[PDB]
């Protein structure tokens, strides 16, 4: 009779919090009718079984067969105007036609709209009214982001964003109008071995703010430092490579003679013999080298950037 | 069947009385353990045994014990009963740990040094990231995100795939506010170790499908490409086969999306995921929940437009798999086509039953790409404004992706794209209107709207201000 029964189903509809879900779905699990099912918040990637759902819940389940028959989505669905809803779904009264879109607009209030808005506009029109985000989606539909609000007109919004009412106009306008206004560090790596260990040093130092390559002399010609993986068995290839047919040997050779920075990186590899490899490369060994703890992975990664430039 | 319940049942009830009933830690860990085995044999059968098990669990309150034993101080009993819960997680007793649950299992990730607790914890996390929005920004929000973070810094195997899967599950269940904590948590820089390394293809797997979710967001996009992550995806989706990893429907909801991306990756991504789901549920009797989902027509959509091997290939072979043929692609040189490609094009898009109708008209490309709403309305009988709408979007989506060459001189479609990739649509209209880029720095409002069409006031003003602005 008070209409509880309602109010607890767009409760746990359109619930954000577990609390408040619990207890609905407890009060009307008492009472004889079947608790509400909740609904996805991204509505524009919804489907048609989305919109049916939709429409049972908020009550409108007479429609339902005229929006299958349509085949209405979350596209359509967040843009249904007055004259599609009056013709085409058959909602002839306008005091139906305005609950229906009461009950759009609390959809679209509490909607997920990361798949299409860009510049978190949402946000931007929440902070002026939370009543504003309506809006969003006609307005990215529209192409509109948060640099392009600022040339928008009256009768653009009125005819394609479908921002009816002046007063929300007004103030979107006014409120636009007014505050709207080469790596660092090249890996060489074994593929089987030195992988991983290349991948942590990559985005350690990527996070440290060291561009790194990964992934050929070109590579090597925009590399600001060179960092060589020392995996178990790095320069298995390398040793007696007269032919130079690894790209370890390319990548190195073609660094010691630009005098790029080359900072070996021992982990689990014991430091190779000069007699074995080719003479060229017998200077890398010279070369300061770097253990890598598991444990302390920062730390290695800071003794690399005291010896990096 | 409940048979195998049954026969598990006093076993149950042994188990969860010498768990309780243990006052020792190592008593407690052979209880724990008993229930262990007990539930991987159920996982093994099947799913509703396991199901059932947890919910025995449940209501003998052994999850809250559970949790008693999580804040016990022995390492090897919280580990071990970590194991236990990060097994029993189901649906139901996420809630629970939603309520009570949590706040404790936190506790337990902030201090990590034991591998198999870790492990276990890092499971667990992962769990409980599926459940709930709340529980996403509760994780998120405190220390449990940097525990997943350091746990993929770290090379265990096992403890990799788990903390893979919960930054996906994350991904797929977090939000706007959720996704945007991670991308400024780096959470792609952190999962390009595990996308990259050539140890484990599932690892690698899981991964990509976390950078595709979060590829997904268009805001997210800046910071997932400067990851460099998503140049792993295709490179990987070409290389392994869905049918050794179908050997080895929520869900496929939060799938879906990422076929109706519009981004490489994570179409790649989804195509792949839902050829695997296709495979393994065609293997059993039912097939419905793929229509019911929608998922026919988003691969037709795939194949029809196509413009990338790989993702022809999987929605091609997703689609054998089920009943439905094979979509059949279409010649992207529009404006050359003729009655038959229209009636092709119209059977792929849905719209069968104006087929007779276009025939008879003798709908071509050029009065397919230069229709109108009263040629529709009275001409080709959509009457109703929503499928006039929905055609109209086939209709854009067809003009986006189009071959002007023979229409086009002045390599008008390319300005389009670059003020923005869904104007190349009025690009047909543009010269058909006989406009090239010199010409345009003449044009009006009323030209655009009355002859080429452009009828958004919006897309007007950019293009017109563009082209005064930049053309000179
Ligand atoms: O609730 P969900 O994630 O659908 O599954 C319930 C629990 O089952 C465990 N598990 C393990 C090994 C095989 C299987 S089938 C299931 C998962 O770890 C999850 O915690």
């Amino acid at each position: 009779d008070i209409g509880a029964i309602q109010s607890l189903k767009r409760l746990v509809s359109y619930s954000t919090n577990g609390t408040k879900s619990a207890l609905a779905k407890r009060a009307l699990r008492l009472l004889g009718e079947e608790v509400p099912r909740p609904i996805l918040p991204s509505v524009p990637s919804w489907k048609e079984a989305e919109v049916q759902t939709w429409l049972q819940q908020i009550g409108f389940s007479k429609y339902c067969e005229s929006f299958r028959e349509q085949q209405v989505d979350g596209d359509l669905l967040l843009r249904l105007t007055e004259e599609e809803l009056q013709t085409d779904l058959g909602m002839k009264s306008g005091i139906t036609r305005k609950r229906f879109f009461r009950e759009l607009t609390e959809l679209k209030t509490f909607a997920n709209y990361s798949t299409c808005d860009r510049s978190n506009l949402a946000d931007w029109l929440g902070s002026l009214d939370p009543r504003f985000r309506q809006y969003t989606y006609g307005l990215v539909s529209c192409g509109l982001d948060r640099s392009l609000l600022h040339r928008v007109s009256e009768q653009q919004l009125l005819e394609d964003c479908g921002i009816h009412l002046g007063v929300h106009r007004a103030r979107i306008l006014t409120a636009a109008r007014e505050m709207l206004h080469t790596p660092d560090v090249f890996i060489s790596y074994r593929r089987n071995s030195g992988s991983q260990l290349a991948s942590l040093l990559k985005v350690h130092l990527q996070l440290h703010g060291f561009s790194v390559f990964i992934d050929l002399i070109q590579s090597v010609m925009g590399a600001r430092n060179f960092v060589l993986v020392l995996s178990p068995g790095a320069l298995d290839k390398c040793m007696q490579d007269h032919d130079c047919k690894d790209w370890v040997h390319k990548e190195i050779v073609t660094a010691l003679s630009c005098g790029k920075n080359i900072v070996p990186i021992i982990d689990g590899f014991e430091w190779p013999e000069p007699q074995v490899l080719p003479e060229d490369m017998q200077a890398v060994l010279t070369f300061n080298g770097i253990k890598w703890s598991h444990e302390y992975q920062e730390a290695t990664i800071e003794k690399i950037i005291r010896f990096l430039q | 069947v409940q048979d195998a319940l049954e026969r598990a049942l006093p076993e149950l009830q042994q188990a969860l009385s010498a768990l309780k009933q243990a006052g020792g830690a190592r008593a407690v860990g052979a209880g724990l353990a008993e229930v262990f085995q007990l539930v991987e044999e159920a996982w093994l059968l099947g799913r509703e045994v396991a199901q059932g098990l947890c919910d025995a669990i449940r209501l003998d309150g052994g999850l809250d014990l559970l949790l008693r034993l999580l804040q016990a101080p022995e390492l090897e009993t919280r580990v071990q009963a970590a194991r236990l819960l990060e097994q029993i997680l189901v649906a139901e007793n996420r809630d629970r740990v939603a309520r009570i649950g949590l706040g404790v299992i936190l506790n337990l990730a902030k201090e990590r040094e034991p591998v198999e607790l870790a492990r276990s914890v890092a499971g667990i996390l992962e769990h409980m990231f599926k459940h709930s929005e709340e529980t996403c920004q509760r994780l998120v929000a405190a220390g449990g995100l940097d525990a997943v973070l350091y746990w993929c810094r770290r090379t265990d195997p096992a403890l990799l795939r788990h903390c893979a899967l919960a930054l996906g599950n994350c991904a797929l269940h977090g939000g706007q506010a959720v996704q945007r904590r991670m991308v400024e948590k780096r959470a792609a820089e952190w999962l390009f170790p595990l996308a990259f390394s050539k140890e484990d293809e599932l690892l690698r797997l899981h991964a990509c499908l976390a950078v595709a979710v979060l590829a997904t967001n268009k805001e997210v996009e800046r910071e997932v490409e400067r990851s460099g992550t998503l140049a792993l995806v295709e490179p990987l989706v070409a290389s392994l086969d869905p049918g050794r990893f179908a050997r080895c429907p929520d869900d496929l909801q939060r799938l879906v999306p990422l076929l109706d991306s519009n981004r490489l990756e994570a179409q790649c991504i989804g195509a792949f995921y839902l050829c695997a789901e296709a495979a393994i549920k065609s293997l059993q009797g039912k097939t419905k929940v793929f229509s019911d989902i929608g998922a026919i027509q988003s691969l037709k959509r795939l194949v029809s437009y196509s413009t990338n091997g790989t993702k022809s290939a999987l929605a091609k072979r997703a689609l054998r798999l089920l009943g439905e043929e094979v979509p059949r692609p279409i010649l992207p040189s529009v404006p050359s086509w003729k009655e038959a490609e229209v009636q092709t094009w119209l059977q792929q898009i849905g719209f069968s039953k104006y087929c007779e109708s276009f025939r008879e008209q003798q709908v071509d490309g050029d009065l397919l790409l230069r229709l109108t709403e009263e040629e529709l309305q009275t001409d080709l009988g959509m009457k109703s404004g929503i499928t006039r709408k929905r055609f109209f979007r086939e209709l854009t989506e067809l003009k986006t992706f189009a071959n002007y060459s023979t229409c086009d001189r002045s390599n008008l479609a390319d300005w389009l794209g670059s003020l923005d990739p869904r104007f190349r649509q009025y690009t047909y209209g543009l010269v058909s209107c006989g406009l090239d880029r010199s010409l345009l720095h003449r044009v009006s409002e009323q030209q655009l709207l009355e002859d080429c069409g452009i009828h958004l006031g919006v897309h007007r003003a950019r293009i017109l201000t563009a082209a005064r602005e930049m053309l000179h």
